[PDB]
């Protein structure tokens, strides 16, 4: 269940990425403790989101089967955004905190705010709109959005909702991976505007790209090309590693030697925007009932008319 | 025609207190003066609308209340059978306005509460429309600047509870220009 | 940061996670020694990176005797090929205000808002130095000869003084230097303790990518700006 985060760290070091060998092995042992304590099928060092006072050491976790106006409900089971339970940890050794489920109506549709993390999961999130949750829910929101926008893999490596390892993946060369983004695809499900990865009927279909969509289509912010590509160790290019720099989530990275791959986020947990952050406008101000004849003057009859009608 | 119960003079049509029903199906309870309406009373419409307050000739005037058919409601000052002066309106979704009025429209200073989100728009109004200088209060942000077409426009300004401002400018629809430096006041 | 930050990965030890590969680190060691040769600087600190959309500008800064002098900037795209970047002025600060977006790897790139990317590099590096270049309290001692030198007897800050923004100084013209406690916004600086609290990491929120290193036990310090190169004007919203 526990992956080799140290080999991934060594590959991260080739591109100037990683927390250092000692801190990375410290996080490796923390992940080992997480795997021994809880019944985890698979995990991986998702990333580390920087904070103001304290950071988080995020750990994506997938458990074994069967152990551990209109409100859009959440994906209760492992479908969509909530496929992976996300554990966090401030410094290694402190016990892992299980983050809560993502709520499409509340948590990931609060993407319109953009805030720092204080390091405290219980700290209040004050913003416009009022964020429905504490810092933990906002951390889950940014983790889910970063995963939707940044978890990518080579063109092969899986056959396609659901997917499995491709056994016949011959491998794409590193120069082929770097020169074009058509050789890379998104490894996880896109989050729809309502917050879900799979649509719920509130009572038209909002549709995103399929799972096996190339990331060359993942554009853009004022013609800035997403996923800046380069080669690590350019002086010895025949042992290079294909480096990917998203430019939509700074600190988000993707890597591959041409056979295997891994993803890693090390930013502040925010989306890049060329324009300055606009707080969203309030809803349109609603009008009164129109001054129609249905709410107009009573116009009581005069007693002269009453005498006229009485004479009968 | 309809019917009523109450007092009158020998010549005067109706001037006492009581209850009147009209040909159109609506009802009244309260005061009235000679062949007309005056003083405190209560309306009751067939559509579900109501009013409680004072009248002068045949028109809503002075302090009073109103319930509309759609569930929205109002109290405050009236004039010329229209909302006028200081008053408070409540909408169907618990959002409220409190402020001045001019001919059934929001005019002059007034506060609109976004009860959906807790924020408040405070400032000038022009004929039911959010225009002019106004102070838009969020939980910890307070935007100072001009409004036009129910949208911020013009230079400036944000004030933050952290102890600083942020000067800027609104150019396009809900779009912020290149933000200027932070101020200390 | 100095050459001691390039014999060991001091940059990635701060936990910011952005830094130099050992390829770039060894190349930078040799190249900054050759820069100190070719350009007669008292010291040659690695300023940091401006992460572009095509290539990253590796930036080095020359230090004179006389360390508060108008520090001379150098740039390199392939690390070793160091080139003397021109100095910054007020006109070139005003020139790039109309331009926004991520840096391009080629410094000959033009914006129609023309404006050269070299001018952007010069102005943004100057702005970062005037805003968020850090010096710990007492590391620099104003010599009586009208010149700033290293306070070579500087002992690292006490752990009581670690947590205060007053114990950190803007590395620029102005204990002579201005402290960080007046650097508005009041929450604009994040102070955190890594590596058994033998390491103080102080990151700029106004200019993301800056991470200032300091070892309280000794005089090992330095700042590196490895980041996108824009100013976070959204900082008061984000705090």
């Amino acid at each position: 269940s526990l992956p080799n985060v140290m080999e991934s760290a060594y590959y991260f070091e080739q591109a100037g990425v990683g927390l250092g060998t000692d801190e990375t092995y410290r996080v490796f042992l923390a992940l080992k403790q997480l795997t021994d304590t809880h019944p985890i099928q698979r995990c991986r060092f998702w990333g580390k989101i920087l904070g103001l006072e304290m950071n988080y050491i995020v750990a994506e976790v997938e458990f074994r089967d069967g152990e551990d106006p209109q409100v859009i409900p959440k994906e209760e089971s492992r479908t969509g955004a909530n496929k992976y339970v996300y554990f966090v940890c401030n410094v290694p050794g402190r016990p892992w905190v299980r983050l809560p489920s993502v709520t499409p109506a509340q948590i990931v549709t609060a993407r319109k705010i953009k805030k720092f993390f204080t390091g405290r999961l219980d700290a209040a999130v004050i913003s416009y709109p009022p964020f429905p949750g504490n810092e933990s829910n906002y951390l889950r929101a940014q983790i889910a959005r970063i995963s939707a926008g940044t978890h990518v893999s080579p063109l092969g490596f899986y056959q396609f909702d659901s997917y499995e390892e491709n056994p016949d993946f011959e491998g794409i060369q590193v120069i082929d991976l770097v020169e074009s983004l058509s050789n890379w695809v998104h490894h996880v499900q896109y989050i729809l505007p309502q917050g879900r990865c799979n649509w719920f009927n509130p009572i038209e279909q909002e549709v995103g790209p399929p799972l096996l969509t190339p990331i060359s289509e993942d554009l853009g912010i004022q013609n800035i090309p997403s996923w800046t590509t380069q080669l690590s160790s350019n002086l010895i290019p025949q042992y290079a590693i294909a480096v990917l720099r998203s430019n939509l989530w700074p600190g988000a990275y993707a890597f591959s030697n041409g056979k295997k791959f891994e993803n890693f986020y090390i930013g502040w947990g925010h989306k890049y925007c060329v324009e300055n952050y606009t707080p969203p406008s309030p809803p349109p101000v609603y009008q009164e009932y129109p001054s129609g004849p249905e709410i107009t003057e009573m116009n009581d009859p005069s007693v002269e008319e009453e005498q006229a009608f009485r004479m009968t | 025609l309809g019917e009523y119960e109450g007092e009158r003079n020998e010549v005067g049509e109706r001037h006492g207190h009581g209850k009147a029903r009209l040909p159109n199906g609506d009802t009244y309870e309260g005061s009235y003066e000679f062949g007309k309406r005056h003083g405190q009373g209560t309306y009751k419409f067939k559509n579900g609308a109501r009013y409680t307050g004072d009248y002068v000739k045949n028109k809503k005037h002075g302090q009073g209340t109103f319930i509309y058919p759609d569930g929205s409601r109002y109290e405050g000052e009236w004039a010329d059978d229209q909302r006028h002066g200081q008053g408070v309106y409540y909408y169907v979704n618990n959002d409220t306005y409190t402020g001045e009025w001019f001919n059934h429209q929001r005019h002059g200073q007034g506060t609109y509460l976004y009860a959906e989100t807790g924020s408040k728009y405070v400032g000038t109004w022009v004929h039911g429309q959010q225009e002019g200088a106004a102070e838009l209060i969020h939980l910890n942000h307070r935007y100072q600047g001009k409004f036009m077409n129910k949208n911020p426009v013009g230079p400036g300004k944000y004030v933050f509870d952290i102890g600083c401002e942020q000067h800027g400018e609104y150019r396009l629809t809900d779009t912020e220009r290149g933000e200027e430096e932070e101020e200390e006041e | 940061m100095d050459a001691d930050s390039l014999l060991l990965s001091l940059e990635l030890a701060s936990g910011s996670g952005q830094g130099l590969s050992p390829d770039r680190r060894a190349s930078l060691l040799t190249s900054l020694m050759l820069v100190k040769r070719d350009y007669r600087f008292a010291r040659v600190l690695f300023w940091g990176r401006i992460l572009g959309l095509v290539a990253d500008y590796y930036i080095a800064q020359g230090l004179s005797e006389d360390q508060l002098a108008p520090r001379k900037t150098l740039y390199s795209l392939n690390c070793t090929e160091w080139s003397l970047l021109p100095p910054a002025t007020e006109e070139m600060a005003m020139q790039i205000s109309v331009v926004s977006g991520r840096f391009m790897g080629d410094p000959s790139h033009e914006y129609e808002h023309q404006i050269k990317e070299e001018t952007r590099l010069v102005s943004i590096i100057d702005q970062i130095d005037k805003a968020v270049a850090i010096i710990p309290r007492g590391a620099l001692f104003k010599t009586p000869f009208g010149v700033t030198h290293v306070n070579r007897t500087f002992e690292g800050l006490p752990l009581s003084e670690v947590r205060k923004l007053s114990s950190y100084f803007h590395f620029r013209e102005a204990d002579f230097l201005d402290s960080l406690e007046y650097d508005i916004p009041r929450g604009s600086w994040s102070i955190q303790m890594e590596r058994g609290n033998a390491l103080v990491v102080l990151r700029s929120l106004l200019w993301p990518g800056l991470t200032f290193y300091h070892a309280p036990r000794t005089k090992n310090y330095g700042y590196i700006y490895v980041g996108t190169g824009e100013k976070n004007m959204d900082l008061p919203f984000m705090l």
